[PDB]
């Protein structure tokens, strides 16, 4: 049971380092050198874990896609973040820093193009959107904007209206 | 209403931030999405994210089904109406809050007006002197403008109004938009 939690983690990390090849179990094992696992635990491991987990696409013999649901492609995903109308609906900072590389240098150069960053969750997670209008005059932004409100009650808006007419 | 979806996408980046303009965007598309899947979508915090939800629910931008599963949908009366109460507070500012009568006592540095000139004088002295600590008052500007600053923003206001011209025209299309 371990022995497939320490290869998971070493499956996400090999493929934050950038080895997205596909391999087998018997890889695995050679690699990390735990071949003596047992031909039991091995095949279970195999044959039951490694099949119901889905992380992992299985293909003629061989496991691909790796560490989970990803396209990878160099975490250079600028269509994807684009993602016309849709707009990738969002990223998550934890993703793009598991994907391959840091998050900084990409979120700086994404600060600069049409992203935003809101600390999500837990003001430690950051979530990224994307935005498109300017905001409209140069006030002090927020004093003029709390004056200019519909008054949330009930009849203001029916005195506005009485005001017009 | 596309041109109604974008003059809500006009009101969402020049009022509140981006969360709240990112919230209403969603909603738009008339959605009618469980509050839970409205949080698996967003992606926000549970309780901060209701905490928004509250806020746009109060000022009247949405509209609730009670399916007790909540359901959440922006209300149907296509902005005008926020526009309409924006414009009452652009029209409140546009007129002049500053008095053109105005002396003050530079001491107690309290304000006085033409109206009570004719009892502040001193036939001793041949001019002003305040009430409680007689000193010579002179002019004002106390919680005023002085030079350009109202006047900027009203020219501000104006600057304004012709990037708002399509927007009103916007509102004309909409309000001939009210037969469909
Ligand atoms: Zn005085």
């Amino acid at each position: 049971f371990g022995v497939l939690a320490k290869i998971v983690n070493y499956m996400k990390t090999r493929h934050q380092r950038g080895d997205t090849h596909p391999l087998t179990l018997d890889e695995i094992l050679d690699e990390t050198q735990h071949l003596d696992i047992g031909l039991k635990q091995k095949q279970w491991l195999m044959t039951e874990a490694l099949v119901n987990n889905p992380k992992i696409e299985v293909i003629d013999g061989k496991y691909a896609f790796k560490p989970k649901y990803n396209v990878r492609d160099k975490k250079a995903l600028l269509r994807l973040l684009d993602q016309h109308d849709q707009r990738g609906l969002g990223g998550i900072l934890l993703e793009d820093i598991e994907e391959a590389l840091p998050n900084s240098q990409k979120a700086v150069k994404a600060l600069g193009d049409q992203i935003l960053f809101v600390n999500r969750p837990d003001k430690k997670k950051i979530l990224f959107f994307n935005d498109k209008s300017c905001q409209f005059s140069v006030d002090e932004e927020f004093q003029k904007l709390w004056r200019s409100v519909t008054v949330d009650s009930m009849d203001e808006e029916k005195i506005e209206e009485y005001l017009k007419r | 209403p596309a041109a109604l979806k974008r003059l809500a996408k006009y009101v969402i980046r020049g009022f509140y931030g981006i969360e709240h303009a990112l919230a209403l965007d969603i909603l738009i598309r008339n959605s009618c999405v469980k509050e839970e899947d409205m949080l698996e979508l967003l992606k926000f915090d549970r309780k901060q994210l209701r905490s928004v939800l509250n806020n746009l629910k109060g000022d009247k931008f949405i509209k609730c089904r009670m399916r007790y599963f909540i359901n959440y949908r922006t209300l149907v009366n296509v902005v005008k109406y926020k526009l309409d109460h924006m414009r009452r507070r652009i029209e409140t500012d546009e007129r002049d809050s500053t008095n053109r009568a105005s002396f003050k006592c530079p001491v107690c540095s309290s304000t006085f007006t033409d109206l009570e000139a004719n009892q502040l004088f001193d036939p001793m002295t041949g001019t002003f002197r305040c009430t409680f600590c007689h000193t010579e008052v002179e002019e004002d500007e106390s919680a005023m403008p002085k030079k350009d600053a109202r006047t900027l923003l009203a020219r501000f206001n104006e600057q304004i109004e012709p990037i708002y011209a399509l927007l009103r025209e916007t509102e004309d299309v909409n309000l001939a938009y009210e037969i469909l």
